Formats: C-alpha cells, structure tokens, sequence
C-alpha cells in the first residue's frame, strides 16, 4: 500500500530433536476463553477405584510380610514355562521356628541412575550491586 | 572464528541406524591440537600470573585488597 | 576445624528407599486408632 | 606494671589473629600479663582507632564545656569527645594549670596456622607414605634379586569394601547417540593398550 | 616414581580410593569430579573418564563447565563421533544457554563440515534465541558467501525480532554491497510494515522516525530528490 | 485517614487476640448423630 | 524386644534409622533448618544464581549478625546489598523472638520448681544476664538521647 | 525469495504479514501471537482492600487452611509451634492446638473425615481429631524437615514432602508409607492431590514441577520452564489446572496434557511465597517483599498491586507475605505475614468496571515471555 | 514380579511338574541380593532336588537358563556363547 503511494524512480533434523518450539508457547494466550475441563465422575470414580485396590495390596504385603503374628488381623497358583509345561506352583508350610526369609538380610545398594530420555530445560533470554 | 581464518558427506548405516561422517583426519587432528595448545597457553598464563604468614592467607588478604 | 561443617545437602530420602524394610516391630507402629472417622455428608 | 615496646608489638600481632573477644588467648603469650589487663592496654591505648592527635581549638572549647555540662563523668564525656578518657582528664588539668625468647614464642605460636590435630595427620600422612616407599622399595630390592614378590592390597575395613582397579566402579556409559562411534573405539583400545605395554616395559 | 605396571595399579588404587572417598562423602563439589576425570585422562583409561563425567552429569546436569570439560576432553583424543553426540544431547538438555551451541558450531566449523553448520544454525534459530544467534548465522552465510542465504535469514529474523534496528541492519547490509533494487525493496517493506501495523503499537514514535528518515536520506543520496521529499509527506499524512 | 489510633486506617478493625473463647475440649467438628 | 533382637541378629540393623527430634536435637535441628531458609531466599533472589561458594559466604554473614545481636553490637557491613541485609536481619528477628520466648519458658519453670535439667539452668542464667544487660543498655542509650 | 513475491505483489496492488511472510504454521511468527493476544481483552475482577488484622501469634504466620466444609474457621500455624483456630465471622481466638517441637510448616482439614493433618519442621506428621482436638495419629520415616501435605479428594491417603526430595504417600489408617516418589533433584516446596492422574503434582529447589503416576511410581511429565525454586503453587478449584511460581514467573499449566497454558504479568514482583485461586478466576499472588498481586487466571492480568503494611514495631523485612488461603466462598482472602500478624482481604463492593478499572491491559512485546 | 526362567532340559518330559516358590528364600550367586527361590523335581520319585541359583533379572541380562546357567535359546555356556558370537 504505502510504497505505491511514493513516485517511480527516474534513476539435518536429528539436531536437538527433542526441542520444538511448541512447547516454549503458552497455550492459551491466543484463545483465553479455552476450557480445561474437569474429569467426570465416570473418569474419577474408575481411577479411585484402581488406586484404591492397588494401594490396599501394597498394605497387604506390608502387615503380611511383618513379624507382629497380631498383622494378619489387619489384613484385607498355575504358570506356562517355555509354551510346553504346566507348572503347579505351591508354597511348601515354613518352620515357624526358623527365620521366614532365609535370604533377607539388611544389605545397602547403590541404584544405577539409567535413562534413554532426555529432558530439555526450557527458559527464556551493575555487579557490584550484588 | 579470527584464529581460525589466519591459519588459512554423509550417510546412514541401515544395519545400526546411525550416521557417519566422512571428514578429514588433518582437521580432526588439527582441531585436537589446537585444544591442546590452547588449553596450555591459558594453564600456562594463569601461572605467570600466580608467580607474580600463608599461601591462602595472603590470598585472603589481596581479596580483602580487591574488596577495597 | 574440619570434622565440624554445615549441611550443604541434606540426605535424600530416594536411598532409604532403594532396599526392603527388616522387620523390626516398632512400639510406635503397633495397632491402634483402627478405625477411620467420617463426616455427616 | 610498665608494659614494654616487645609486649605491645606481641599484642598487636595478637589481635591481628584472634580478635577483641578472645583475650585469654592474647594473654597466653604475654607471660606477665592477664587477659583484664591486655584488654585494658589494647582498648586505652593500642587500639589503632583511638584519636591521640593534638586538641584543636573548637575541641578544647567542646571539653572545657561538657566537662561544666558533665561534670566527672568522664567517660561519658570521652564518649562524646570521641578521644580516650585519661586524654580528656589531661588535657582538661593542662587547660586549667632476655625478652627476645617471648618474642620467639610469640612468632612461633602467631605464625603456626595448623593447629594440633592436623599436624598430628599430616605426622600421620608423611609415616603411610614411608611405609608405602618401604614396601614398594623392599620390592624393587627383591625384584633385582629375582625373586618376585606381589604387591600387598591394602586389607578391608568392612566386609563390602571396594577394590577400584577391579571394576569400574558405578560404570555410567555414555548414552547411545545418533553418530557412529565404532572406528574412533576401537582406536581408543589401541591407543590403551599401547600405553599399558609401554609403561610395562618402560615404566 | 613408577616402574612397572604393578606399581601402576598400585598408584591407581590409592588415587582412586582418595577420589571416590571425597566423592562420596562430598558430592556436590564438581571441580574435585572434574581433576578426578582429568586423572584417568591422564592414565589414558578413557572409558573410566567417560564414566566419571556421566556421573557428573547426574549429579549436576546444569554446570556448564562440566559439559564443556567432557566435550573438550573427547575432542582432545580425537573422538569426533562421541563428542558430536555429546555435544547434541548438551544442546538438546540445555538448549538457551549460547555457550553449548557455539561450541558444537565453532567445532563443525573447524572440520569444514559446512552443511551442519548451516543446519545447527538453522535448528538453533527455529527455537527463538536472542539476536546474537541470527546475528552469527548472517556472519556465518556471508563469510560463505551464500548471498540469497542472507537474505532468507533477514526475511526469517524480522518475524523474530520485528524492532526496527533489525530492519536497518537488513538495510545497511543490502546497501554496503551496493544492490540498490534490493535496498530500495528493503526500506519500502519495512514502510509498508510500520504502517500496516500500526495499530499493535510496536515501535515508539522516534524508531519510526529514525526509519522514515534514513530511507529518504539514502533515496536522496540515490539522487531521487522527488521521492524522498514525498515519502516524508505521505509519512506526515499517516502519522500527524 | 491513617492515626497513631488506627494505623491500618478507620476501615480496618485490628484484634489482639490473647485468650481461648472456647474451652480446649469443645469439638470443632461436632461428633455426628444419628 | 526377644524377636527385634533375634531379628537384628539374623536379618542385621537397618541401614536408615531416622533420628527423631528430641530436646537434645532440637537446637541443632532449629539451626540447620534456619540455615537453610535462608539459603533458599537469598539464592533465589540473587540475579546472576552464582551458587557453590557464595552461600558458605553469606551464611557467615548471618552467625556474625547472630553474634552481634547477642553482644548487643551494631550488625553494619559496608558494601552489603540492602535486599540480603533486609534478609539476614529478618531471619535474625525472627531467631531473637524464639530465643527470647524459650527464655521466658525457661525461667517460669525454674521459679515454679518444675523439672528442668541441670545445665539447662545455667543456659537460661546466661540467657536472662545477655537480656538484662542488653535492655539497660537501650535504658542508658535513652536517656543519652 | 521474499523480495520478488513483495514486487509481484506490489503490481497486483495497483492480515498483511500472513501473504508476504509464509511460516508452516501460523503462529510460528511473532506478530500473529502478539496480534492475536493484543485482540482480546481480560475479564474486570473488583480490587481488594484490607479488611480486618489479627494479631496473637509469637512468631511468623506460616500456614492457613480454611474449614472445607462449613466455612466457619480457620487454622493457622507458626515458628512459635504453636498451631491457632479462628472464627472467621468475629476474628477471634477459639482455641490453641499445642502439639510440635519447631516451626509448623503446613496444615491441611480433610473434606471427608473430620481430621486436621500438621507437618513439622521436627521432621512429624501429626494427625488431629477435631472431635477432641487431640493427636490421634503419627506418621514417621521423613529423614528431614517436612515442608508440606495434601490431602487425597477421594482416596484415605495423603501425600507429605519436604527436604528429602522425596513424596511419600500414607494409608491414613495404618499409617503405613505404601508410596515414596523419587526423582526431584532439591527439597519440595508443595505438594498437590489431584483426582485423576496425575494424582500428585510437586514443586522444588530443582526448578520442576513433576506430575505423578502413583501406581507406577513414575512422572507423567517433568515442567521444566521456572529458572528458579519453584516456592509456590495452587490448584484452580473449578478446572483442571494449576498455577506455580518462581521469582518474577507465575504460569500455568493444563494437567490433562502438562501443557503450559498462561505465562502471568509476574515481572518485577519478587519471591513468590504463596498463591491462591479463586473461583471467580482471580489469582493471587502474595511477595516475599510484601505486594501483594492479583491477577486474572485465564488472561494472565495482573489487574492490581497493593502494599502490605507491618504492625509499627517491625522491621522494613518482616513486610513479607508467607502463606495464603481464600476462604470456601471466595470472597475473603487470609494472609499469614512475618509480622506475625493474619490478614483478611475482601474484594471492594463499591467499585464497578468504569468506577475503578484496574491496571491497563498492555502487553509489552519487550518481556518476548508475554 | 516376573515368572521362572527353566529351560525345557531342565524341566524334563513329564506333563506335570510340581514347583515350590519361597519369596525372598535365596541369595543370587551372581548379584547377592535376595530373590523368590522356585525348587522342582523332574518326578516325584527322583531323588536330586533342582533349584533356581540366580534371580530373574540376573538371567534376563545374560539370556539363561535360572537352574543351569546356559543360554536359554542355544544351551550352550556364556563363555562358549560369546566365543561364538
Ligand atoms: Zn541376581
Ligand atoms: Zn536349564
């Protein structure tokens, strides 16, 4: 527009893959109106219920597994080996009188810190003040 | 960039997935050497600069001098 | 004086839970307040 | 008691490392002299910020005038003055009219930064250090007479001690990237490799 | 000191074990990490320096030196290939600290392999960075030589930092090389964007200003008085 | 406006709360019934 | 108590007792969390989040001030930034309150004949004496002014 | 090449940016983000003003949580261990639960059973029965200082963390410690139960906030766009989402997806000690130097700026702002504040959109954050 | 918890095999941390006793059998294995 108001002159993508741009931009700056629906309860009572029983048998093992006799109060066999055989699993009656975990001992472990994933760090661009 | 000036393909392995590179070993070399000398150059320098009632005592000392 | 530091870090409660528990009846752990109180609603 | 010229440098070099709040420790040096009065003598007259300097005129106008407002509390006045008080008192009545071995301990102890524990480890450090180079010359020694003793590994103090020629100890391999890293690797083995032979036979 | 390799393993054992024994009752000191990696670098042991660095790394990811040191370390020896790895997961972890790109740049640079250069700048500058990235890519093409490059930069880095000292720099580098076409086109699109965007407001009164009158000041240089002295009129029109 | 009476101004009640209005027994959720 | 032992003596001592915290703890603990708040504040409010020797430095900054409020001496750095001396100085207030609180605790159960500890006794003398001396002190200072 | 496309368009000429300049998509320029941004316009919210101040804490107020039920009290915890009830209504004293040995860093009321859950600078956990205002319960195994607690909406479960880096998860009933969650770097500042997963999410020291899959013991998602401590968050009581702090850097952030929705006009306000959300979309935002802001949540407007004021005896920097809740209707904000006095804010019912507007909506392309 | 890795050598040719699982009954021969024992016998009337030595994830790493230690598709030992390879 504003330049023909003037008159005539009489004279390779494997770098950084795991950084997008997409990720830097806000959402919804462009649409502030965007809902973020809450679940339903369809979504929140399936998922209570899921973490409900798991946590209940992480409780299990804990009482069962304890020394107090009293745990047990508190508490709330078939495999396929290489396709061919059948497998009776069973759980011979221990000596109560000998230790329940023959191999458990308190021993300490250094855990290997391994991941194939990395994560970007995603920021922004007087001294003697400080 | 400036030392750089004053001194003067690709493909994908099917079988791992992984690129190579083709380039030369007189920059390769090159390059290491040029690390090389200017990681001793700066050792080097910063050891002039250190010749010039303890050690860290008087280190403390010209940090209180440099605070001044 | 070199055995009497401060805290830099703090140790970090991701090591205790790399093994197993051992055991041990704590007096503190035993049962008690079994039951869960509810609201009106 | 008069305080000597040897006596004050030795407080002054005191004070230089412990501060004014640790006068016992000032007063272990000078052997005549106690911690009350050290602090004394540092506070009335060794103190670098205290103002000896002739009265101006306005000054002596200022004392002369507070000493009426004041009237012997000279401390307080002193305090306002900004001067020392037996400065004050004097100059209101003139308006109105061997050794050498403390010295060495001072130098000695002043010029220790050590303390008694590290010495004692570096004591420590200095006699592992000759019972390794007597093994390890002992060795040399049977070497040379052909036979060939192996060296010791040092004993463990615990059970799951770690011994870190064996293994790398926590190995955390660089993770796999795009570039082939293959012809570079195995360079590398030749290049170790090479240097084990090398210090075997060269040493 | 040492004779033989026994007394090699000897010296490393003690070495190591005073390492690792500070280390682990001291983690948080990264440059004891740093000389501990340098002392197997020194017993030409690369895989225990590599595994030294990692550990490092996961002990602090954020310490730039670090990286730079294990970068610096594998071009040393020269392996190129782990150091190009290592330098792409450095910028793919940390990707707005300058230092890592340009120390993936300078090394490809060093290696006249051209077209990763062009492509790390290409990649870096698709992340919206601060000017001195384009800047160096526009440095980059004309110390290539690759003219229409430039161009294609100056067209891109406008839409990333549309103030007006980056269309001047369009401008002046359009001007030096003396394409005057090129140059009248420049300053009559950064017109024409001033004025078609005028409503969001983003130049101050004086930027505008310091535009308008450079482009009549180089038209009446290019010898088109009639020109310039309309363009200050329809300027005056637009903006009262 | 703002007084040495009142610095948080008129608007504004300010307490200075030394004692327990209730005693330590009462509930604060009183045990349901039913 | 008979199967903790055996227990230990089969399966070995676990390798993370916590420590609680109990009154011969309390202090260390009170210091070391307090030690580390300010850590947090100063750290995130530095703008160029130097990091690795700059915190044994500006923690030696809070014990002098620490020192100083307890000698009644005026705390006054020169060249100290004024937002990390506002800092230093809060967290001081704050301790000060504390101390002050334990001390009128302290005192009230000694003059009422309840269970103190021996040493205790003599803390809270040291204590009362650094509080008396300092209020007559700002009495002196009033009166000059 | 864009010059001969200008020409050709030039000629034909015998919004503008989107013809001439040709990214693939279209927000990839910045001038259709600012334009599109520049277009809408923030929801007016009414300003806040000081209503009442409560002084009867020793030391600073470190802590609120409000009645989730009935709205009727508020308790507030201290670096005098001591934790207070209030009557919201009157502001007066109901009682005094005394049961910590240092500073009581959160409190939390349970919805659903009628337990107050406490945390400790002593390294505790503590369980009250307001049906006697006694501990009924304790939870042990925190190897350090415990900073925070969130009780689970729907599960008897809650979720505690502090300067072990860790979060661990207990059965209120057994008090068991069923799940720890590693994998933050620093201490955690807060910790958030949501109902769906990610069911917990957790900020830190490490400068993330890390989203929780608490059957796999995994994150769905690490957020790693705060440069500092993340020191603050809030969960939005009426979407799904959450708000978090740094320095000078409140965003948002959609926990569906772990996408970032909303960078806040947050510049130059200092340390974030503290965020609330209120129902009617106000965030607000309380400073370590004690200005206290609010913000509209969707927009990111920060429509007023208001200055605590200290009680006459206290230091210049005990005008910090530590901890905030708004009551149950959203009508009322309570600030605990280092000079040891409570807050009650409550929003001006004199005002209307053209009697006091706020502060403009402007926003500067300079800070590119937007 | 992952299931048994037994080599159909080691289990045999009876249509049945009867297994005991002991959780935590053992210390792996290769890592010393504790794993669930499984122990079997090839018939009820055999008389040697057949147990899991190493943990699964210990066989998993090195592609063995848990009962005798060779490869769990070549049967053939580690050392012989990687020769070959
Ligand atoms: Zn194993
Ligand atoms: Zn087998």
């Amino acid at each position: 527009m504003f330049s023909n108001r003037l008159p005539p002159p009489k004279h390779t993508d494997q770098i950084a893959k795991n950084v997008k741009l997409d990720d830097f931009i806000p959402k919804r700056q462009s649409n502030f109106e965007l809902s973020v629906p809450l679940p339903t309860k369809a979504e929140i009572q399936e998922c209570t219920a899921r973490t409900k029983s798991y946590i209940q048998r992480l409780v299990n093992a804990k009482l069962a597994n304890s020394n107090n006799r009293a745990s047990s109060r508190y508490v709330t066999a078939n495999l396929l080996l290489n396709n061919s055989h059948h497998i009776e699993v069973v759980s011979k009656q221990m000596d109560p009188l000998l230790p329940r975990f023959v191999g458990k001992k308190a021993r300490k472990v250094v855990a290997p810190t391994e991941n194939d994933e990395v994560v970007p760090v995603l920021h922004m661009d007087d001294p003697n003040e400080w | 960039l400036r030392n750089l000036a004053t001194q003067t393909k690709v493909q994908k392995d099917t079988k791992t997935g992984k690129i190579t590179i083709a380039d030369d070993d007189k920059l390769v070399n090159k390059l290491a050497v040029s690390l090389q000398s200017e990681s001793k150059k700066r050792y080097e320098a910063r050891k002039r600069q250190m010749q010039n009632i303890n050690d860290k005592n008087k280190q403390f000392n010209e940090k209180l001098s440099r605070e001044s | 004086t070199t055995s009497h530091r401060p805290q830099l870090e703090a140790r970090s409660g991701a090591k205790a839970a790399a093994y197993t528990p051992t055991g041990i009846e704590h007096a503190r752990l035993l049962p008690g307040h079994t039951t869960l109180k509810y609201r009106k609603f | 008691g008069v305080w000597t010229n040897v006596e004050d440098q030795i407080l002054k070099a005191a004070v230089q490392k412990y501060g004014t709040h640790q006068w016992s420790k000032v007063a272990s040096l000078l052997q005549k002299k106690t911690a009350r009065q050290s602090e004394l003598r540092w506070n009335e007259y060794l103190n670098p910020k205290l103002n000896f300097t002739e009265f101006s005129k306005e000054e002596d106008a200022q004392l002369l005038d507070l000493a009426r407002e004041l009237p012997n509390q000279w401390r307080t006045i002193a305090d306002m003055m900004a001067r020392p008080a037996q400065v004050c008192v004097e100059r209101y009545n003139r308006l109105l009219e061997e050794e050498k071995e403390m010295l060495a301990e001072a130098r000695a102890r002043l010029l220790n930064t050590q303390g008694k524990k590290a010495t004692r480890k570096i004591r420590e450090r200095m006699l592992e250090e000759s019972k390794r180079i007597a093994e390890l010359q002992k060795r040399r020694e049977l070497k040379q007479a052909g036979i060939n003793v192996a060296i010791k590994k040092p004993k463990k103090k615990y059970g799951t001690d770690i011994d870190y020629n064996e293994d790398i100890v926590y190995e955390q391999a660089p993770m796999p990237g795009i570039y082939d890293t293959s012809t570079e690797d195995r360079q590398i083995k030749k290049k170790f490799e090479q240097f084990e032979r090398k210090v075997n036979r060269k040493g | 000191d040492i004779l033989d390799l026994e007394e090699l393993r000897e010296y490393q054992r003690r070495k190591r074990t005073e390492y690792e024994g500070y280390l682990k009752r001291n983690r948080l000191d990264m440059g004891q990490w740093i000389r501990y990696a340098q002392f197997e670098i020194e017993q030409h042991d690369m895989r225990r320096a590599r595994s030294i660095f990692e550990r490092a790394l996961l002990v602090d990811s954020s310490f730039i030196p670090l990286w730079i040191r294990y970068i610096d370390a594998e071009l040393k020896v020269k392996c190129i290939n782990h150091a190009r790895n290592l330098m792409n997961r450095a910028i793919s972890t940390l990707p707005r600290v300058d230092k890592l790109w340009y120390k993936y740049l300078i090394v490809e640079e060093s290696l006249n392999n051209v077209e990763i250069v062009r492509s790390l700048y290409t990649k870096w500058c698709s992340l919206e960075p601060g000017v001195n990235a384009w800047n160096s890519f526009v440095d980059f093409e004309i110390r290539q030589k690759n003219w229409n490059g430039v161009r294609e930069i100056y067209s891109k880095y406008v839409m990333a930092h549309p103030q007006m000292q980056t269309w001047l720099k369009w401008v002046r580098f359009e001007n030096r090389h003396g394409n005057t076409e090129f140059t009248r086109s420049v300053y009559s699109l950064a017109i024409d964007t001033v004025a078609n965007l005028q409503n969001l407001q983003i130049w101050s009164d004086m930027e505008v200003a310091k535009l308008v009158n450079s482009f009549a000041h180089w038209e009446a240089a290019q010898q088109e008085y009639e020109r310039s002295s309309a363009l200050y009129q329809i300027a005056i029109e637009k903006w009262p | 406006g703002i007084s040495l009476e009142h610095p948080y101004g008129k608007e504004v009640e300010v307490l200075m709360e030394t004692k327990n209005t209730q005693s330590p027994q009462t509930p604060l959720v009183e045990p349901v019934t039913e | 108590y008979i199967g903790n032992l055996i227990t230990r003596q089969f399966e070995g001592r676990s390798n993370e007792i916590v420590k609680t915290t109990t009154k011969q703890r309390l202090d260390a603990y009170y210091d070391l969390e307090l030690r580390n708040s300010v850590m947090d504040d100063i750290l995130e409010m530095m703008p160029e989040s130097i990091r690795q020797k700059k915190a044994r430095t500006i923690l030696q900054h809070l014990s002098e001030a620490w020192r100083c409020w307890k000698a009644n001496i005026p705390w006054d750095v020169p060249g100290m930034p004024a937002p990390i001396k506002k800092i230093i100085e809060r967290y001081i207030k704050s301790k000060a309150d504390a101390w002050v609180s334990a001390a009128h605790y302290n005192r009230e159960r000694i003059k009422r004949g309840a269970h103190v500890e021996k040493t205790m006794v003599k803390k809270n003398l040291g204590r009362l004496t650094r509080l008396w001396i300092k209020n007559e002190q700002e009495r002196q200072r009033q009166i000059q002014k | 090449s864009l010059l001969m496309r200008y020409d050709t368009y030039r000629k034909e000429s015998s919004a503008f940016v989107n013809k001439i300049f040709q990214p693939e998509v279209a927000e990839e320029l910045i001038v259709n983000r600012y334009e599109k941004l520049l277009s809408q316009r923030p929801e007016w919210h009414a300003p806040w003003k000081l209503s009442r101040v409560i002084n009867g804490h020793l030391g600073w107020v470190r802590c609120v949580a409000i009645d989730p039920v009935d709205n009727e009290w508020f308790i507030t915890g201290s670096n005098d261990t001591t934790m207070k009830v209030w009557d919201l209504a009157t502001g007066k004293l109901k009682t005094t639960l005394a049961g910590h040995v240092m500073t009581v860093r959160d409190v939390a009321v349970s919805d659903r059973h009628p337990y107050l859950f406490s945390v400790s600078e002593d390294k505790t956990v503590k369980c009250w029965d307001l049906e006697k205002n006694q501990i009924i319960r304790d939870y042990y195994g925190h190897l350090s200082g415990v900073r925070t607690v969130s009780i689970h909406p729907t599960l008897d479960l809650i979720a505690t963390a502090g300067r072990d880096s860790v979060i661990k998860l207990w059965d209120m009933r057994t008090r068991i410690p069923v799940i720890t969650l590693v994998g933050h770097k620093g201490p955690i500042n807060q910790v958030q139960c949501t109902p769906v997963d990610p069911q917990v999410v957790s900020s830190s020291t490490d400068a993330t906030v890390r989203l929780w899959d608490v059957v796999a013991g995994k994150t769905m998602k690490v957020l790693t766009h705060h440069k500092r401590s993340v020191r603050a968050t809030a969960l939005h009581p009426k979407e799904f989402s959450v708000a978090s702090a740094c320095t000078d850097d409140i965003r948002s952030w959609g926990l569906a997806e772990g996408s970032l929705l909303t960078n806040f006009e947050s510049e130059k306000t200092g340390i974030i000690n503290t965020l609330s959300i209120n129902q009617d979309d106000v965030l607000f935002a309380g400073g370590d130097n004690g200005v206290l802001s609010f913000y509209d949540y969707k927009s990111g407007h920060k429509y007023q700026s208001l200055a605590t004021r200290e009680m006459v005896g206290s230091l210049e920097g005990e005008r910090s702002v530590l901890c905030s809740t708004f009551d149950k209707t959203g009508l009322r904000l309570i600030t605990g504040e280092a000079d040891k006095s409570i807050k009650i804010w409550k929003q001006d019912e004199t005002a209307t959109k053209e009697s006091e507007p706020g502060l403009a909506w402007n926003p500067n392309l300079s800070a590119k954050r937007f | 918890e992952p299931p048994p890795n037994i080599c159909e050598q080691c289990l045999g040719d009876e249509a049945n095999i009867r297994m005991t699982k002991i959780p935590q009954g053992s210390e792996c021969k290769i890592c010393t941390l504790p794993f669930t024992l499984y122990h079997f016998k090839t018939s009820k009337r055999s008389n040697n006793i057949i147990k899991t030595l190493i943990c699964v994830r210990c066989a998993t790493q090195r592609n063995i059998c848990q009962c005798c230690m060779l490869d769990s598709r070549w049967h053939i030992p580690i050392q012989l294995r990687d020769h070959l390879i």
